[PDB]
């Protein structure tokens, strides 16, 4: 932002924008390099009562996996999951 | 103890392919020499792969010999190819390492290798 | 509708698509019937197939029939019956509905250790 | 070789100039994590995976975090998946960056290299001001992330993503319209959709071949599907669709971005289970209970429960997946990752069928390999 | 054979008579948490760790101490016993020092590996601990009776095994301090041993006190050669 | 011969030709360092790709088994005189993968090095240090009046 | 304050010096050894011992946060003045 | 058929690349290992550790760190029982030591012992 | 059990489950087990001499579809006497799911290629050569693709040392970069981590 | 959801001018001089420095208390926690009977710059601290004991102490 | 210090000509910054 307007001018006509509007080198529009000291939130399991660990254990809840076949009617043929449905072309920028 | 073969049905067909595999080396090992400019006579990379075969001939599982047999193709095909360097194949004659100590006397003077 | 481009680089749009998939499905229905019955293959494949059938069947054109078949594009129906067929010659090859060949040893599927 | 990526060896039958055997000899940057990984707790693992791809290093640890916490059963915050994504999001700029410079240096426009790496240093700043290393954050943990963001940090993110739009818009005026750079991507190296999913590509080759699949739209993590944004879907499978793909992909992460400073929650930033997360350093010196977990946890390790998985992200490069399997104790019993890299030079024989030797050099460029991912 | 069946998580299992519920989860398979218990020491039963609840009996019971009867179905991991357990870890933490990186325990202490795989994750205590004065027993022991949780293993080892009783619990409630009332000499020919058997880091191998570290030592079997037992 | 030496170091030291020889993350933060941000250009660095017509080389990345004779052939084509500078902790010490099986535990190992620049990676201003130190090496050089000792 | 071995060594804190057989003192010629002229002990010996109004007294180090964790001193005894055992600052009781 | 039959014991030592040095010359050991008399959790007695000898560590030069010269001085290996240790043991040729795994005797704990009216088990105090 | 632990879907185990039903009922030639885990993902364990015939099915199916290889891996277990532990990993774009498909095999016993089906494992399984040593049937073009030209054994394996059995330096004496037996400067500090209590009592093993 | 990238007489004659005329090269070129005249972002360096934070990790130091006592007390957890295996401690009771060290050596070649440590020290003894322009010429110069690591955290304490205290409430 | 140039070139140092016994004049190095001045010149806070 220390160069002239004729040389202002003539980056904007040989690049066909406003350069000066969005500039690629910081100023003093940045946040301040010191900042006051902040107060952290807490979590949802700081309380005092009803607390219990064994209420909300998350390692302790894995099971085993279950086997369904072990080696030691007309049933319908199924698939792993339903199949996915078509995609949408998008309406903001369809590039058509 | 029955096992699924992969190439070698009995003993014969293995020591053929041993055959074949010592053939090979002993056809490449002057091209092999000429090529890396390796510094060293054809008869000491012949007898080299002399020695490592009857090194490797206390075998008598027909898989454990056809998988040295593949092993050794691998490395014939390393070496036939020009993917490996000088020190590559010259790794097979150590140089740079001094005599070990194997009289009893000499290896207690030493240290404490039993 | 006459579609210039499927989408998928290297895959050619069929003209006719309704023969094919006919003539795709009465071959597999022929390959399926030298399985024999009490196989699961047989009867799941010949299941839908024959459902695949009479959606082709019921309906001429081709969006609806991409929109209720939801194998996305035709193209994709052809090949995926193509495969199918493909799949049964190899079946009747292997002949995988007898039982097991050998039983795992104890320690072989226990985790952990 | 510079249009080598410093570890490669392409062995090729030039009959002439025109290759008809192509051979990338590897393993010149074979470290052995996935045995060194094993000799480490999880805690001690994590920053193992943030040098196998040095350029996507934050969705590396995102892949990580997820296997374990898809092991452990937890899940982080809110807050802690809202600045997952918006880094991962951060990382996807920084790789695509990378890669479109590195390819245009390759093939000879040597400009937008130096014009894009000051955006490139201010992406690692941000990264300085969040974790406090400019390259290797290990920010992105089991549990959430490790520290929360620091005041003023938004702001600054907020103008970078302003006024990089206009950086994007140079580019593709520099590239896309040029004459020289289309005559080199026309129809070089073309793939088609069956030898696209029988070649095990995965990402923006996909993409390329007009497949419309992409692992943030089918099997969304943990934030994604709260986030709109557009796939873009090539039409030839030529090396020009992936580069505009990957253009494309620079904006709708700028969207992303913009979605995600837009939406941030309060909350917390790690998992509030003690066991698995570190507590607090101010509640560690008052607590008994909090300073026999930082211990506990700084020296053993937490315990996951034994069972195998094999989790899978959308990485810049393509799907990241790792094959994690634990028998109980504190450190893996086997780590496997497996990476899109490895897939994409084993097609690059397929791919560079036919083509003069500046056209194999383009498609070694095309695709994006790092090759401490590729050797593992 | 006079084995009655009991139950541990409803499979069967058979025991002598007089078998206590935690030798019977023992023989299923499961170790069942304990401070004061020990195998080759009288039972004291006075640290509730053990506490474990049978079904369809609105108490729970010390497994430590209370013989089993038939058809008695112990649920070992239901929801009362792990309220048990929190809260007893929350008891015993309640007065611990702050002390775990300047103890030598550290890595191989009990109170630290049962309140990780136990007890909870954070402190609801928000008063002053306790602090309770050093002794010094010889030149073998180092002594801090601050992490001590009155476990009762020093009194029963003394005057069962060593057989020399001289240690003792001198005081009423919260100022109860496992001493020997004076300026006396704990010197046996098994002194030593009570450091095996301190759960916490109260009594310490003197000579190997701030030294090492259990989880950076190598582990080698050997035999004794200083005297004739082997 | 005092002022000759002095001029001989100069032109050594202002006009240093690295090679591109990158093999890891250090190679990245080695572009980094190249970027108009910090503008090694300015001190007289341009980048030659050709071992025969460099002055020094940055050994950037982990160095393993597979990669010594190369690094090796690469440092004897090199005319001299030459200048190693190890960088990051993988070529200087082996660092995160000094105990791998596949990893030379520092490239001090296969060729003599002359700056050791610390970090994982170490930071581009780190890194102008290092070069910075390297010339400054290179101008308290005394070859011609040692020559005229001798 | 540091000692002087008469083989020309200064020793460190922890009482390491070589001896003047050794030769690895070999390492040290044409260079400097570099030890720390601050020892600990000699700056933590002239505290002063603070008096408190009760039996325990909890010490932290100073600072909150900043410090070690916080521990309790019981100064019960008449004859030695309660050590920390972090910051090694020494209490004591005023009867 | 697809099959052969062979009759003889598997020996890999010619496979797995080792140095001959470190085949005939190594002593394994196959143990379930001891409690830590510290602790009282049992859960690491209950599987078998395969491990080897100790070599020489001796110090640096520069600082006195632990230099080895043993590439096998960290390996230790777990298996489920004792068979399959011992076929591993002897597949790769490794003359090895097997102690056997030391089950404690279950006691008889009385607690109304300690409130005897005729025998020396009353104890002194509680 | 809302904030801080996984959420538990139960539609998809169930449909994993239905299709586990179908492929085992499909196939029971080689189809040993299935089993559905915790986190809802299925796995297929089979003799090795079906490797190939399941395979195929899984990639030409309309119930399938499974057209894509994601991972290939191979697990060393020492204590079983099929140490190596196969296992393919297949993800199904028609359908959006993933599979895993495991299997076994020793040393010395080969195994059935893939490459007839996916292209990929014409690296993958090549690289398994590189690190384990399991040997593959009918391979177009197996060498070792990760370690050095002239390294002997398989880094992979457990029984193999962390640090290798030699060291490269440079040498003057022959102008070469040579192998030498390995010495470290510091040895490896080997840690014992392992708490001695019980871990998990849902993973509790019953005794002898 | 997704959009088709590449899939779009005065037109040709348009696109022959730009042919015969380079239209879209003189834009190409317009953008280059464009960027020839604006304002390079080179920092002169060394007389100036790239910004960093608050918690930047560089030079290994040792702190100390504010009475002259040091702050470690041989707990073992940086070196247990350490993923490169670069610290070695040995520790032994000093003369009053403290929880001291004896050796604590650091490999700053086997360091991987992490931060474990300088989060694991439960007295914040070891800091990854401010200094990153330390490099060497010889490799037993970066290879750290206890006396060069104490002098490290007496030189730079002035600026560690404030960064800490900037930083301590993130943590 | 000169508030009007962009970010980096916003803070600066003219080293001396003698520290610590060497002639400075042309061998400045980057590391004869005092801490506090460290701190200040890198851009860690707004506080000379
Ligand atoms: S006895 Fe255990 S819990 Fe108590 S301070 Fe020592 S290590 Fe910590
Ligand atoms: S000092 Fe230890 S063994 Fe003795 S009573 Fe206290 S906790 Fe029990
Ligand atoms: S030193 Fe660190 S940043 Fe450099 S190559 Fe090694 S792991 Fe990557
Ligand atoms: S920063 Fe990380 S690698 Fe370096 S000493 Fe600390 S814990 Fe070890
Ligand atoms: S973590 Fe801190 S107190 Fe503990 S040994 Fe390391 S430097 Fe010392
Ligand atoms: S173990 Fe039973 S109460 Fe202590
Ligand atoms: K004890
Ligand atoms: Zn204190």
């Amino acid at each position: 932002a220390s160069a002239t307007r004729l040389i202002q001018g003539l980056r904007n006509w040989a690049s066909g924008r406003d350069l000066q509007a969005k500039l690629q080198l910081r100023y003093q529009e940045i946040s301040k390099r010191t900042q006051p000291p902040p107060k952290l939130p807490v979590g949802p399991s700081h309380r005092l009562s009803n607390n219990y660990y064994c209420a909300r254990d998350g390692r302790r809840e894995a099971m085993p996996p279950s086997i369904v076949m072990s080696s030691q009617s007309e049933k319908k043929a199924v698939s792993p999951a339903p199949p996915i449905k078509r995609w949408e072309l998008s309406q903001d920028e369809p590039y058509l | 103890t029955s096992v699924k073969p992969i190439f070698s049905r009995d003993m014969n067909e293995a020591k053929r392919r041993v055959r074949e595999l010592y053939r090979a080396w002993y056809r490449e090992v002057p091209n092999t020499v000429h090529l890396f400019q390796l510094d060293i006579s054809v008869k000491q990379g012949r007898d080299k792969v002399r020695e490592m075969f009857k090194k490797n001939a206390h075998v008598t599982d027909p898989r454990v010999v056809d998988l040295l047999v593949i092993k050794g193709k691998m490395e014939l095909e390393e070496t036939i190819n020009v993917w490996k360097q000088r020190t590559h194949v010259m790794r097979f004659f150590h140089e740079t390492e001094a005599p070990r100590p194997k009289d009893f006397l000499s290896k207690f003077y030493v240290g404490h290798d039993p | 509708l006459l579609k210039k481009t499927t989408g998928l680089v290297g895959l050619a749009v069929c003209e006719t698509p309704h023969e094919r998939l006919k003539i795709l499905y009465t071959k597999i229905l022929d390959v399926l019937g030298h399985i024999p019955k009490n196989a699961a293959y047989r009867k799941y494949t010949e299941q839908i197939t024959n459902e695949k059938l009479s959606i082709v069947k019921a309906e001429p054109d081709v969006k609806k029939l991409e929109e209720q078949l939801q194998g996305g594009q035709i193209e994709e129906v052809i090949l995926q019956a193509e495969n199918e067929l493909s799949l049964a010659r190899k079946m009747i090859q292997w002949k995988p509905w007898e039982p097991l060949v050998e039983e795992p040893p104890a320690s072989q599927w226990k985790w952990p250790i | 070789h510079p249009a080598a990526h410093g570890v490669l060896r392409l062995v090729m039958e030039l009959s002439g100039e025109m290759v008809r055997k192509c051979d990338p000899h590897i393993g010149l940057l074979h470290r052995g994590t996935e045995k060194l990984i094993e000799y480490k707790t999880y805690l001690q693992a994590l920053p193992y995976f943030d040098r196998l791809d040095y350029v996507s290093m934050m969705c590396n640890e995102q892949a990580y975090s997820l296997a374990v916490e898809k092991l452990l059963n937890i899940q982080p915050p809110p807050r802690a998946q809202w600045i997952r994504v918006l880094f991962g999001e951060i990382t996807r700029l920084l790789n695509h960056i990378m890669a479109v410079t590195t390819h245009a240096l390759d093939i000879g426009a040597m400009t937008p290299f130096f014009w894009m790496f000051e955006e490139r240093e201010k992406m690692f700043e941000f990264y300085e001001r969040v974790s406090g290393a400019r390259m290797h954050a290990a920010y992105v943990r089991p549990g959430g992330v490790h520290q929360d963001l620091p005041l003023g940090l938004m702001d600054d993110i907020y103008e970078f993503s302003k006024n990089f739009s206009l950086r994007i818009d140079e580019l593709e005026e520099m590239l896309t319209n040029n004459r020289i750079w289309r005559n080199r991507t026309v129809d070089i190296g073309v793939v088609t959709a069956e030898d696209a999913l029988n070649y095990g590509f995965s990402g923006v080759m996909l993409r390329g071949s007009g497949i419309q699949w992409d692992l943030r739209k089918t099997q969304p993590y943990d934030v994604y599907d709260q986030v709109e944004f557009d796939v873009p879907i090539g039409s030839r499978g030529d090396c020009y669709d992936r580069y505009l793909c990957r253009v494309e992909e620079m904006r709708q992460s700028i969207r992303i971005i913009s979605q995600c400073l837009n939406k941030m929650p309060p909350g917390e930033i790690k998992v509030d289970d003690a066991k698995v997360s570190p507590p607090k350093r101010a509640e560690m010196k008052t607590s008994m209970e909090s300073l026999i977990h930082h211990f506990k946890l700084y020296t053993e390790g937490y315990q996951v429960p034994p069972g195998a998985t094999y989790t899978a992200i959308e990485a810049p490069k393509g799907e990241f997946g790792v094959y994690l399997v634990s028998d109980g104790s504190s450190r893996p019993y086997r780590c496997k990752i497996k990476a899109p890299g490895f897939a994409h030079l084993a097609g690059l024989d397929k791919m560079s069928k036919g083509h003069m030797l500046a056209d194999v050099v383009a498609i070694i460029g095309t695709q994006d390999i790092v090759f401490g991912e590729v050797d593992r | 054979s006079n084995l009655i069946e009991v139950f541990v998580d409803g499979q069967s299992v058979m025991v002598e008579p007089g078998t206590t519920v935690l030798q019977a989860c023992e023989k299923v398979g499961m170790q069942i948490p304990r401070f004061c218990y020990h195998e080759r020491l009288s039972v004291a039963g006075n640290c509730r760790m053990c506490l474990v609840e049978i079904e369809k009996a609105p108490k729970v019971v010390a497994a430590c101490a209370m013989p089993v009867m038939k058809g008695w179905n112990i649920l070992t991991n239901s929801e009362k016993t792990k309220k048990a357990r929190e809260g007893v870890m929350e008891f015993l933490l309640a007065n611990h020092p702050l002390d775990c990186p300047i103890c030598d325990q550290g890595g191989e202490c009990d109170l630290q590996d049962q309140s990780m795989m136990f007890g909870s994750d954070r402190s609801r205590f928000l008063e002053g601990k306790r602090a309770v004065e050093d002794k010094n027993i010889g030149p073998l022991v180092k002594t801090i009776m601050t992490r001590c949780i009155q476990c009762t293993r020093c009194i029963r080892f003394a005057s069962e095994i060593a057989g020399v009783d001289d240690l003792g619990t001198t005081g009423r409630g919260n100022d109860m301090q496992v001493g020997t009332y004076i300026e006396k000499m704990f010197m046996s020919e098994l002194s030593g041993n009570i450091i095996d058997i301190c759960p916490v880091g109260a009594l310490t191998s003197k000579p190997y006190a701030f030294t090492a570290r259990p989880w950076e030592t190598r582990k080698t079997e050997s035999i004794d050669v200083m005297d004739a037992v082997g | 011969v005092a002022k000759l030496d002095d001029l001989i170091n100069w032109a050594r030291r202002s006009s240093l030709w690295p090679m591109t020889f990158g093999l890891a993350c250090c190679a990245v933060e080695m572009m980094h360092m190249a970027a108009p941000r910090y503008d090694m250009d300015r001190f007289g660095v341009v980048f030659r790709a050709s071992p025969r017509q460099s002055d020094v080389m940055i050994v950037a990345g982990t160095l393993t088994n597979k990669m010594a004779p190369a690094l090796r052939k690469v440092y004897d084509q090199m005319p001299e005189p030459r200048y190693v500078v190890s960088m990051g902790s993988c070529a200087n010490g082996g660092g995160y993968y000094h105990y791998s099986y596949s990893v030379v535990r520092g490239c001090d190992r296969i060729v003599p090095v002359d700056i050791y620049v610390p970090g994982c990676p170490p930071t581009a201003e780190a890194l102008l240090y290092g070069i910075l130190q390297l010339q400054k090496k290179i101008k308290r050089e005394k070859r011609l009046r040692i020559w005229y000792r001798r | 304050g540091v000692r002087t071995s008469p083989t020309g060594e200064k020793v460190t804190h922890t009482g390491q010096v070589y001896d003047d057989e050794d030769y690895r003192r070999v390492r040290f010629v044409g260079r400097q050894k570099e030890v720390n002229e601050n020892f600990a002990i000699d700056l933590i010996a002239e505290q002063p011992v603070s008096q408190v109004g009760s039996r325990v007294i909890s010490c932290d180090g100073g600072g909150g946060a900043l410090g070690h964790p916080r521990v309790y001193i019981n100064l019960d005894k008449e004859t030695k003045t309660g050590t920390c055992g972090y910051c090694g600052l020494q209490f004591r009781q005023q009867h | 058929t697809q099959l052969i039959t062979v009759d003889e014991k598997l020996d890999i030592t010619t496979l797995t690349g080792v140095p001959e040095e470190h085949i005939k010359t190594r002593k394994a050991r196959i143990f379930v290992p001891a409690r830590n008399n510290m602790q009282s959790g049992v859960n690491n007695t209950k599987k078998w550790k395969m491990e080897f000898d100790t070599r020489e560590r001796w110090e640096n030069p520069l600082m006195g760190w632990a230099s080895t010269a043993d590439p096998l001085s960290n390996l230790v290996l777990t298996f489920s029982t004792k068979e399959d240790a011992i076929a591993f043991a002897e597949k790769n040729g490794w003359s090895y030591d097997v102690e056997e795994r030391k089950v404690p005797k279950p006691k008889s704990k009385s607690y109304g012992a300690n409130f005897s009216w005729n025998k020396r088990t009353r104890v002194s105090t509680k | 059990t809302r904030p801080t632990v996984r959420p538990r879907n139960d539609v998809a185990h169930k449909q994993l489950s239905a299709f586990g039903e179908y492929v085992a009922e499909i196939l029971p030639k080689y189809v040993q087990q299935v089993q559905v885990s915790c986190f809802s993902e299925l796995e297929i364990c089979i003799h090795p001499d079906g490797v190939i015939p399941v395979l195929t099915f899984l990639r030409d199916h309309s119930n399938a579809q499974f057209k894509s290889l994601a991972d290939l891996t191979a697990v060393d277990i020492p204590t079983r006497q099929n140490r190596f532990e196969i296992v393919y990993n297949l993800l199904s774009l028609r359908f959006n799911s993933r599979i895993r498909v495991k299997t076994y095999t020793d040393e010395l016993t080969p195994v059935e290629s893939s490459v007839s089906v996916y292209k990929a494992a014409n690296w993958y399984e090549r690289e398994i050569w590189d690190m384990f040593g399991v040997f593959f049937a009918n391979h177009p073009d197996l060498r070792r693709i990760l370690t050095d030209y002239g390294f002997e054994g398989h880094p992979f394996r457990k029984d193999f040392p962390l640090s290798g059995y030699v060291e490269l330096r440079y040498d003057d004496e022959v102008k070469r970069v040579v192998a030498e037996p390995v010495e470290l400067a510091q040895e490896f500090r080997k840690f014992d981590l392992n708490s001695p209590w019980e871990a998990f009592p849902a993973y509790r093993q019953p005794p002898e | 959801t997704y959009k088709y990238v590449n899939l779009r007489m005065k037109s040709v004659t348009d696109r022959a001018a730009q042919t015969l005329l380079w239209t879209e090269l003189i834009r190409g070129l317009g953008m280059t001089l464009s960027y020839l005249f604006r304002e390079p972002a080179t920092i002169n360096y060394p007389f100036e420095k790239g910004p960093l934070s608050p918690r930047f990790r560089g030079e290994h130091a040792l702190r100390r208390y504010p009475s002259g006592e040091e702050r470690c007390i041989a707990c073992k957890l940086c070196e247990a926690v350490c993923p490169a295996q670069a610290i070695t401690i040995e520790a032994e009771p000093r003369a009053d009977g403290s929880r001291r060290t004896t050796r604590y050596d650091i490999d700053m070649t086997k360091c991987i710059y992490c931060g474990f440590c300088q989060e694991a020290c439960p007295v914040d003894a070891i800091v990854e601290g401010p200094n990153f322009e330390f490099s060497t010429e010889t490799h037993e110069e970066l290879l750290y004991n206890k006396e060069k690591l104490l002098n490290n955290g007496d030189k730079w304490e002035a600026e560690i102490a404030a960064n800490i205290q900037a930083d301590y409430l993130y943590r | 210090e000169d508030n009007k140039q962009f970010f980096g070139r916003h803070r600066w140092v003219i080293y001396t000509t003698e520290m610590n016994g060497k002639n400075t004049f042309w061998d400045v190095d980057g590391s004869m910054v005092p801490p506090e001045w460290h701190r200040w010149l890198h851009c860690m806070t707004d506080d000379p």
